[PDB]
């Protein structure tokens, strides 16, 4: 329906509209309520006519009732009118009953009854009727009086309060509807805010232009503002601020006068002195927000010090630069994060399709779309807003549009935040955006330190929240990147009194050589990204005559085309600060390339062979990375590049040697290898090298090695394959060895005794150094030595007495050591947890060092003996024995074993087992000569068979625990035994040699489906599950599988749960024509339906075939 | 609470609930960053899951890829690899991330897996994902040869020359491809086709049949299919 | 229009720059207004825009609370949030003109939602690009045409011999002047009033100049309209006012196709 | 304290005395707080410190004001401070003549003659210069106001600003070597 008015009171003027009416419109006004006065009728209307119309046009009508209500007829007029437009409309009418009371309103008596006596007395009888009528039935309504409320103040509000609920205002707004994802930002603020804590905390909110710091100031103003006695927000304090400041004070007392107008209902304060505000705030809880404060001036006007507000009170403020916060000493500062991918396209889709989601056939033009937007809720929702009502060739047709041109909503707000930089600043952001988007921080500093002051640079775009420098590397926003790209063509770089520009472009910005009419010089970098074709550029011939002055290169040339224009411009040019060349496609460098003067080179990928031919001046040279040019044989004389500190021959399979002139390399730190299949040699460095990354991991003919390395700071050395290699380089101090391997560094013969220089090595692995024979003997002198790979480190016949020393080490893994034939005796390692010493053929006697071991594995060994001293040992978690015959005479060894593994060919049948307590594990390995099975001792969890010839009967009754009978390929079962097998209560797997589903599961089927049938009113049902597996290329020892579950009904869509849902191990063997079978549990109380479904996770290595499974 | 204490209780939340195969397939990824975030963790998470009860392992590595492997399946712990392979080689992160895959891959060698099985478990659908050399690499390690990754890939491919030929030049484009591993693969199925010592022509009809339609791949095209007659014709006459 | 389905339903109008679409949402507000409850006409919302618009939420809240203080009447008051249009107007008869709309911030600010205004409204806003009202979703467009020539020759001679609808004395130039002005609105009122008070040699040392090169009055908002293009549109704006006037689209796009995406920039210029 | 009230609470607590709170704590107004349990039938000393330290004060003048020897030694001890002290006196004539209060008649002159019966000289002699003082001094007549609300803002409005200026130039003065300027700006 329509109303003109929301609320039209009634009352008697003489008595109310001065006092109490008066304070009702007021606080009505300040309810967003619009209600009638009638002081605003138009001149020269009839009043009884417009009032009268006026009536019918209101949703409310307040009646105010006096005791001379009844004196006037405009009075009862109106509340007749009231009346009928209620029953008659809908109108909804409120009473307040002001110093009047309901009952002697119907009664016409007394109180107002005289009144009303007074007025009928000249009158018709059907308008006193009418008029009595409506008295009676208003008085009838339950409304407010105001000899039950102690202050009028209080009952007014409550009146304002009804008055605007029951208007369906809908206060609460719904503008933060569209937001996305502002629960992450409120619980870690409200961390932060902590407003149980009485002080006058300070919080501050910064992030790069655009990720929402106004909005979420203002969805938490509107959370949080009500709980405080004053309120006050402020936005966009950058922009109303003078950019020249000319005058601070002035400025500061207009904006002090802002806050407090805004704060105190004042409505026009004029604020003689900045000190207003600390006087007048000094014992108020206040809660105030001020956004984009750009500089200090606006905080010391606003709130300087703590002291300015009451117990409670909280200021935020929000904004770009962290020193800033950091001078006026914040120190409690969220950093708004951007959002996750999934709110991102959630943002995105709702400015662009006005939905969370996306329409049909846009996800992938719409997912492109959004990677272009970066992550910034500003640009997602620029660029949605932009394609919000378009077509999907649209979509596909502008995208490229969006790419080549930032967008002028997204342009203008970072231009501002752009031009608060100083100049300095500003070049560097140019750099940045343009040449070393995503370079170390070093290189950055070397490159660029003499044009300018690049640390304090980096730092200050860091605090303006412009640039992120995460692992040395500095990173630049998308959008921000884009948007310093454009302004390259449009601004000039000054660094002295010359004037540079740069070149950035995918392939368009070319023909801007060709102008041949405009100075070149201002032509300082080069960003060329060549992955389009592998035609020629077109260049005039006359702009190959030009000579430029280039000092930064960077061309991702990725094609197989060869640039014959590109190379003679570049190399023309006589001074290259940095050359990147990606994919170069050519064979040698020009002769004519002058390199007096390059700091940094790197080629990820060539053709290059023997570059150079001869040698040249590479006075400052700082960096090599030549990497994967897989067609290199040669390398120039290092000579004169005495400043070389990092040298990445990555990868660069063909190198056949490297040249005796890196002994000139005094500052090398760096050498890579990682792949070089043709080294031989490594010819020595000198003695100031001081390598600190020597990195060797594949050189599969690398055979000689230098015989020492000064490795005074030596931070990791690795050769990991290397297969012939037989000495190995002595080492001096080696105090910071952070890393050391040498996994399958086979041919080795010893180990260099300054080995154990090393103090620090926490970790150590020699896994597969087969041909080791003797470990050092300063072995010991290393702590903190907490790990200590060995295996199969086969011609191993010792082990140094000096480990007693190590004292740190948890775990010793000595697998497959095939000669080790002794073990150090008088030693006791304090912190010692594992020890493997399996297929240890030559032990031949017991580990004895006396030591808190809690998993002993000695399994293929000799040993054939148990020593009394073990009851010393307190705990043992495992502890696991191959079998052999005379355990018998150790029983003492019998109470503490944990495993057992039966040999090749054993007859006998261990009845002394039973014995045994805890014997966790037992595992037959193949007994191709065995019978029957002795009674199992009661604790069981494990139990194996792997390939045995006869296990006719298994005369065990066990009912420990969730109990694993795995029976890989053993057919000669008694019938008894399979069903004991199948028909034992575990919680786990159990696998049996079977070719089809045995009739016990009557239920049965061939991601299956499983129908089946219940007889049970009400319960809990069990039951057991057989499964075998589709007939496929299955590996002869696959050995592991894992088994979901998903039941559901067919009447209802219940997914009914089943509590144990998935059945998984590492060990079960997986094959073709076998039983599996494992128990569920059903508690849901559907009746007569259930559907099951049982999936195999690691679909591509086992899938499940038949299947039928059975109630209990 | 620590990051370790956090990344124990997610990772055993996730392995508990068995939720979604997608959003195993995305979650995956969350925690194999957060491993690599700082350099202490695989060995110290290694270190609590060793000691943890439960089949025994002789590393803590072999542990922790075990728990990521229970936890993820095979297909979430191959894509994380994949798609978490961070830039430069010598950083610390390019060690945990090798750490990881290394583990990962000595797992899936002692659960005895063909090659087929690993080719399979890397399969994204996109047939020249293959040959990018951060799932190339880790399939070699898997395999321990370059012979065996190429026939398994080849046979992945249903035997099929033409695709596996479309596969690889779709990889030379690409903008990181090494070209000589991929050249390597190319004079493979060169060199399997020289022990048929099959006739140019006959050569280019072996080729060209399946060209036609008997199997959703992008095909060759006539041009680049005489190129390669061409190239196979001198060299193996 | 049709007023009598007392829905809220929401018409666009556009044309070329200088047709009258400001004078026809100004007629017609003269005409119906009477009918509606409450209403407003706003003007010349681009030109009062900010044009960086730092924070768009600052400036839609300002463009909000003037359409209100406009509206209501209401002595210009400061408005909280931007939902306040829907919790007044949601319950009466609303008749709203929003002029020169230039982006979806603007109709984001005014009108979102047809529930802002209830049981019988209209909201007619006037643009230049058809992707506006489209992006609104409205459909009910009307594409303001050219008058007759007989009324432009009204309109010019209304403009040049002062109120006189038909001419006075010669009646030759008067037409090569018309034919000169194309048929807008615009150019016949600058053209007339740049001959206005002339006698017949006045006008005939006028004419050649003003053939050659277009009044300033007429440049401007002509200017102003084709700065608010994308550098490829201006360029192929440029080639169609140069060369391919009256030429199929497919030939312009297969001898232009190399340069300018030619189907995206005629769709856009169309729009 | 920020003001202290003076008011007759059997009249006026209750209708407009809440108004008047209510609009002072909106505008950051903290009014001194008092009791009907907190009062005796003398004033005593802590009401006189809270009086002397308030920096202003209000009257608010009902029909029944001067029938309360609390409400008179009040006013006595406000104009008091007012001629001693800085203090600033505002004043509500709540629909009494000022002329009333001036010469001590009407209703009110015989509420306060009713209660000036058993007091010694001096103090009837101190309450009727009070109250001719307080009649003289320029306040706010409701009587005059058209409206109760816009009065009772008003007088919050000018509260506030005859508030916000008593401490002249308190910040800033961190500000070096002015005195030099000053003198060597005083012979010009
Ligand atoms: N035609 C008029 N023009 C101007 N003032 C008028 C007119 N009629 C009445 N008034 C004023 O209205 C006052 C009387 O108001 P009254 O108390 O009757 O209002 P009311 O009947 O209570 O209003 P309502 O019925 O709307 O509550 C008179 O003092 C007079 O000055
Ligand atoms: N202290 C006061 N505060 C507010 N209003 C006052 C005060 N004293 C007197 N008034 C108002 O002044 C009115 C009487 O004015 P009066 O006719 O005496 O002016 P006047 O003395 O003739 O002025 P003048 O002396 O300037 O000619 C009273 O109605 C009263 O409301
Ligand atoms: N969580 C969010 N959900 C939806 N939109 C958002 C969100 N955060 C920001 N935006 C949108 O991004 C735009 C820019 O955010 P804004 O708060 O202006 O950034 P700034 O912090 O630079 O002021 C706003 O128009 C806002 O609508
Ligand atoms: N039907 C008409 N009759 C007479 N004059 C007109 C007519 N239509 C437009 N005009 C005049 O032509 C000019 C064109 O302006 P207009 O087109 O309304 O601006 P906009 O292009 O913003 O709509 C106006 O000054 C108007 O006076």
């Amino acid at each position: 329906r329509i109303w003109k008015h929301q609320v039209f009171p009634s009352f008697h003027g003489a008595d109310v509209r001065k006092t109490i009416l008066s304070h009702i419109l007021e606080s009505f006004r300040r309810k967003g309520i619009d209600p009638f006065i009638d002081n605003n009728i138009e001149r020269s209307k009839s009043i009884g006519h417009e009032l009268k119309e006026a009536i019918k046009g209101s949703k409310i009508a307040i009646v105010l009732l006096s005791k001379n209500y009844a004196s006037s007829s405009w009075c009862l007029d109106e509340l007749a009118e009231i009346m009928k437009c209620r029953e008659l409309l809908g109108q909804i009418v409120m009473t307040i009953f002001y110093e009047v009371d309901p009952t002697d309103i119907k009664k016409q008596t007394g109180e107002f009854g005289k009144a009303f006596t007074k007025t009928c007395k000249g009158k018709t009888k059907e308008y006193v009727e009418r008029w009595r009528k409506a008295l009676e039935d208003v008085a009838t309504i339950a409304g407010y009086h105001s000899h039950k409320w102690r202050n009028e103040a209080d009952m007014i509000e409550k009146i304002a309060t009804d008055v605007s609920n029951m208007l369906n205002s809908f206060k609460p707004s719904r503008d933060f509807n569209g937001l996305v994802g502002m629960r992450a930002h409120m619980d870690m603020l409200e961390q932060l805010l902590r407003l149980v804590l009485d002080e006058v905390r300070m919080i501050g909110i910064w992030g790069p232009p655009g990720i929402g710091k106004t909005t979420i100031a203002r969805f938490l103003f509107n959370q949080v503002s009500d709980r405080f006695q004053l309120s006050a927000i402020m936005v966009n304090i950058k922009g109303c601020y003078p950019r020249p400041c000319f005058d601070e004070y002035s400025a500061q007392l207009q904006l002090q006068n802002q806050m407090l107008s805004q704060m105190i209902n004042h409505k026009d304060i004029m604020i003689s002195h900045l000190g207003v505000a600390q006087e007048r705030l000094r014992d108020k809880k206040v809660f105030l927000v001020l956004d984009e404060v750009d500089q200090l001036g606006q905080l010391d006007a606003l709130a300087k010090e703590t002291r300015w507000f009451g117990p409670g009170s909280r200021i935020i403020i929000t904004t770009e630069d962290l020193g800033v916060l950091k001078a006026h000493g914040i120190n409690h500062v969220y950093k708004v994060g951007y959002p996750s991918n999934d709110e991102a396209f959630q943002i995105f889709c709702m400015n662009a399709f006005g939905q969370k989601q996306p329409h049909e056939g846009f996800d992938e033009i719409a997912r492109e779309v959004m990677a272009l937007a970066g992550e910034l809720p500003l640009g997602l929702k620029v660029l949605g807003s932009a394609l919000r009502g378009k077509s999907k060739p649209e979509w596909e047709r502008t995208l490229p549009r969006l790419k080549t041109s930032l967008d002028g909503k997204i342009g203008s707000i970072i231009q501002f935040s752009y031009d608060a930089l100083c100049d300095e600043d500003k070049y560097l952001f140019l750099y940045i955006a343009c040449l070393f988007n995503k370079e170390s921080t070093t290189k950055v500093e070397g490159l660029l330190g003499k044009f300018l002051d690049v640390r304090q640079g980096l730092h200050i775009l860091a605090q303006k929240s412009l640039i992120s420098i995460e692992d040395g590397n500095i990173y630049m926003h998308t959008l921000l990147e884009q948007f310093g790209r454009e302004t390259s063509r449009k601004q000039f770089i000054h660094h002295g009194y010359t004037k540079h520009q740069l070149l950035v472009g995918e392939r368009d910005i070319c023909e801007v050589l060709n102008d041949d009419t405009i100075d070149s010089r201002r032509f300082i970098g080069i960003n060329l990204d060549l992955y389009k074709n592998v035609e020629e550029l077109n260049i005039s011939e006359k702009a190959l005559e030009r000579i430029h002055d280039f000092q930064f290169v960077r061309i991702n040339g990725k094609n197989h085309a060869l640039h014959e224009r590109l190379q003679g411009l570049i190399y023309q040019s006589p001074q290259i600060r940095s050359l990147h060349w990606k994919c170069y496609q050519n064979i040698c460098l020009p002769s004519t390339f002058n390199s007096e003067f390059l700091v940094e080179l790197d080629m990820s990928f060539s053709k290059l062979q023997k570059l150079w031919e001869g040698t040249k001046q590479l006075r400052n040279l700082k960096w090599m990375d030549l990497s994967y040019s897989s067609y290199l044989k040669e390398l120039p004389n290092l000579s004169t590049a005495t400043n070389l500190e990092e040298l990445k021959l990555r990868n660069c399979s063909s190198l056949v040697e490297l040249p005796s002139s890196i002994e000139k390399l005094t500052s090398l730190q760096i050498l890579d290898l990682h792949r070089c299949s043709s080294l031989v040699e490594l010819p020595s460095f000198g003695n100031a090298t001081k390598l600190e990354i020597l990195n060797l991991e594949n050189c599969s003919s690398l055979v000689k090695l230098p015989p020492s390395i000064n490795a005074n700071n030596l931070q990791e050395l690795s050769l990991t394959n290397c297969s012939r290699v037989v000495e190995l380089p002595a080492i001096e101090n080696a105090t910071n060895l952070w890393k050391l391997n040498l996994l399958n560094c086979s041919s080795l013969i010893e180990l260099p005794l300054s080995i154990g220089t090393a103090t620090n090595l926490k970790h150590l692995d020699f896994r597969g150094c087969s041909s080791l024979v003797k470990l050092p003997s300063s072995i010991g002198d290393m702590t903190n030595l907490e790990v200590f790979y060995l295996s199969n480190c086969s011609n191993l016949v010792e082990l140094p007495s000096s480990i007693g020393n190590l004292r740190k080490l948890t775990l010793l893994l000595m697998r497959g050591c095939s000669k080790l034939e002794t073990l150090p005796t008088n030693i006791n390692l304090k912190s010692l947890h594992t020890l493997n010493l399996i297929d240890c053929s030559r032990l031949k006697s017991f580990p004895e060092i006396s030591t808190h071991i809690k998993y002993l594995r000695l399994i293929g060994t000799a040993i054939k003996e148990v020593p009394l001293s073990i009851m010393s040992w307190s705990p043992l978690a495992h502890f696991q024995i191959s079998y052999f015959e005379s355990l018998k005479e150790f029983p003492h060894a019998l109470d503490i074993i944990t495993e057992l593994q039966l040999s090749k060919d054993i007859q006998e049948v261990p009845p002394w087992v039973k014995r045994m307590s805890r014997l966790r594990a037992l595992r037959l390995n193949n007994c191709n000569n065995l019978v029957s099975l002795p009674q199992l001792p009661d604790s069981l969890a494990y139990l194996y068979a792997d390939n045995c010839k006869s296990l006719e009967r298994l005369d065990c009754c066990f009912n420990n625990p969730e109990i694993r009978l795995y029976f890989p390929k053993c057919f000669k079962l008694n019938q008894e035994a399979r069903d004991l097998i199948m028909h034992t209560s575990t919680r786990n797997f159990a696998m049996l040699p079977g070719t089809q589903v045995p009739a016990c599961f009557n239920h049965r089927a061939t991601s299956l489906k499983i129908k089946l049938k219940e007889s049970p009113l009400p319960t809990t049902l069990t039951f057991k599950a057989c499964i075998m597996l589709v007939n496929e290329e299955m590996s002869y020892d696959l050995k592991s599988m894992s088994v979901d579950i998903v039941i559901r009904d067919e009447q209802n869509d219940l997914k009914v749960q089943c509590t144990p849902s998935y059945h998984q191990c590492t060990e079960i063997y997986v094959l073709t024509e076998h039983i599996y079978t494992f128990e569920l549990e059903v508690e849901e109380v559907t009746s007569t339906e259930l559907v099951f479904e049982f999936t195999s996770v690691n679909e591509s290595i086992c899938k499940i075939g038949e299947c039928g499974i059975l109630q209990r | 609470p620590s990051a370790v204490e956090a990344l124990i209780e997610t990772i055993d939340r996730h392995g508990r609930v068995s939720l979604n195969d997608e959003a195993k397939m995305k979650k995956v990824v969350r925690t194999w960053k957060k491993l690599i975030e700082r350099d202490d963790l695989i060995g110290e998470i290694g270190k609590h899951y060793f000691e943890a009860p439960g089949p025994l392992h002789d590393t803590y590595d072999e542990a922790l890829a075990t728990r990521l492997v229970t936890t993820y399946s095979d297909r979430g712990v191959a894509r994380a690899i994949l798609h978490t392979r961070p830039s430069d080689p010598l950083s610390k992160k390019a060690g945990q991330a090798h750490r990881l895959e290394e583990a990962v891959a000595s797992l899936w060698k002692g659960r005895g897996y063909t090659s087929d099985n690993v080719v399979s478990s890397i399969a994204t659908g996109h047939d020249v994902d293959f040959f990018a050399p951060t799932a190339f690499t880790f399939l070699v390690k898997c395999v321990e040869s370059e012979d065996d990754a190429n026939n398994a890939i080849f046979e992945y491919f249903g035997s099929n020359p033409s695709r596996y030929f479309s596969a690889v030049l779709h990889a030379m484009e690409k903008p990181d491809a090494d070209s000589r591993v991929l050249e390597s693969s190319k004079k493979w199925m060169f060199q399997c086709y020289a022990q048929k010592q099959f006739p140019t022509p006959v050569f280019e009809r072996t080729l060209a049949a399946y060209q036609s339609e008997d199997y959703h791949y992008e095909k060759l095209s006539l041009s680049q299919i005489e190129e390669l007659v061409e190239e196979y014709s001198r060299i193996y006459s």
